[PDB]
């Protein structure tokens, strides 16, 4: 089996950035190479075939290159619209194989989320379980810090974070975080408050609630 | 040009069997239709990348497998009716993920005027279908409890307002979300599913609305189709 290679795994790049994509081949595989757009939770598409054709309406922008076992797929000036996952993949020889592909990422400006705090309904409560959210919208970078307090308790060990892919108008993120308790805790306590820390907020934002109110 | 569409994917037992589809529409040049033209099955499991599986030229010759379902995976096709199937047996835990039908560019056959081309040309994958997705597990399905997301006084923040619903404790992936039917499209987002510590899935779907909202949520491994109405505390 051929192995393709592609480097890096992950890049970060500003848009109208000129981006090189790299593809390393095992062995030698002539032009017998293709490349590929993966955008998440969708299909492949072809962007250039044999190395250096591009495919017929895909932007202009793309172009391929290289032979034998070195291969560059390059992007003249990246688009918001060009986040996602690139592969390679190569026919000279069955079975035919896949590289492990390369992440493409928006660098932007610094934006600031939205927060907001949601309280567990009353169907869920009715049922034993409390799950509390707090949702942190439209930001970016990506690195943010969401702290659960309770009765001004910091919390720990009892929470989940759920992160969407770059949006691919604005290349910003949102965040869920989702702290679960048994009903018996939730009763117990008054006040529930998630802290938001994030480098596009000058102090941390928090936001909170009173149970029952 | 040709359209590929995937179906047949769903829960299963390890061990069991299953037969996956892909239908053909549209069509290329001269009025070539999918039965013009040699295809492939690929795969991508969850996280990971994409597994050339089979490939099969036009006119139902030249098949090879990869080692990874050889003796066990069979593909074939109808091309009366532009079809093409991947019957799979002796299904492993290791055989879950999204799978593709996927159509070689170069032109293989055509019927009308008598003509093979000689050699499969293998080439690339031009056009995909959006994939149908097969798990195989031990576990039984569960169907989402679907709870509401209130937006209250005070959580205006911008200026706007958010709400959402909780589609929580479900197996296996994945769960479908719309708003109002459809009609609501502007500023959605449907989180990742994260796996819980009890082996199930959780999700949120939320929507920000300037300072009557209903989710629609959709479990096909459970048949579960629910509408939950999100109204203020």
């Amino acid at each position: 089996d051929i192995q393709l290679t592609q480097s890096p795994s992950s890049l970060s790049a500003s848009v109208g950035d000129r981006v090189t994509l790299t593809c390393q081949a095992s062995q030698d595989i002539r032009k017998f190479l293709n490349w590929y757009q993966q955008k998440p939770g969708k299909g492949p598409k072809l962007l250039i075939y044999d190395a250096s054709n591009l495919q017929r309406g895909v932007p202009s922008r793309f172009s391929g290159g290289g032979s034998g076992t070195d291969f560059t797929l390059i992007i003249s000036s990246l688009q918001p619209e060009d986040v996602g996952t690139y592969y390679c993949q190569q026919y000279d020889g069955l079975p035919f194989t896949f590289g492990g592909g390369t992440k493409v990422v928006i660098k932007r400006t610094v934006a600031a989320p939205s927060v907001f705090i949601f309280p567990p309904s009353d169907e869920q409560l009715k049922s034993g379980t409390a799950s509390v959210v707090c949702l942190l919208n439209n930001f970016y970078p990506r690195e943010a810090k969401v702290q659960w307090k309770v009765d001004n308790a910091l919390q720990s060990g009892n929470s989940q974070e759920s992160v969407t892919e770059q949006d691919s108008k604005d290349s910003t993120y949102s965040l869920s975080s989702t702290l679960t308790l048994s009903k018996a805790d939730y009763e117990k306590h008054k006040v529930y408050a998630c802290e938001v820390t994030h480098q596009g907020l000058s102090s941390p934002v928090t936001k909170s609630f009173n149970r029952g109110e | 040009q040709v359209q590929l569409q995937e179906s047949g994917g769903g829960l299963v037992q390890p061990g069991e069997s299953l037969r996956l589809s892909c239908v053909g529409s549209g069509s290329s040049f001269g009025e070539s239709t999918l039965s013009y033209y040699a295809v492939s099955w690929v795969r991508q499991a969850p996280g990971k990348g994409l597994e050339w599986l089979s490939i099969i030229n036009a006119g139902g010759g030249d098949i090879d497998y990869a080692d990874s379902v050889e003796g066990r995976f069979t593909i074939s096709r109808d091309n009366s009716k532009e079809t093409l199937y991947l019957q799979m047996t002796n299904l492993r835990v290791e055989d879950t993920g999204v799978y593709y039908c996927a159509k070689h560019m170069s032109m293989q056959q055509v019927v009308s005027a008598g003509w093979e081309r000689a050699d499969l040309v293998g080439d690339a994958f031009d056009v995909w279908g959006q994939g149908t997705m097969v798990t195989v597990s031990s576990a039984s399905t569960k169907g989402p409890s679907v709870f509401p997301l209130a937006p209250s006084s005070k959580s205006t923040s911008g200026g706007t307002a958010a709400l959402g619903c909780l589609v929580k404790d479900y197996f296996p992936e994945p769960v479908t979300v719309s708003w109002n039917s459809g009609a609501l499209t502007s500023g959605v987002h449907t989180f990742p599913a994260v796996l819980q510590s009890s082996g199930l899935y959780s999700l949120s779907s939320v929507v920000t609305v300037p300072s009557t909202y209903i989710c629609n949520v959709n479990h096909k491994p459970s048949n579960t189709k629910v509408d939950k109405r999100v109204e203020p505390k």
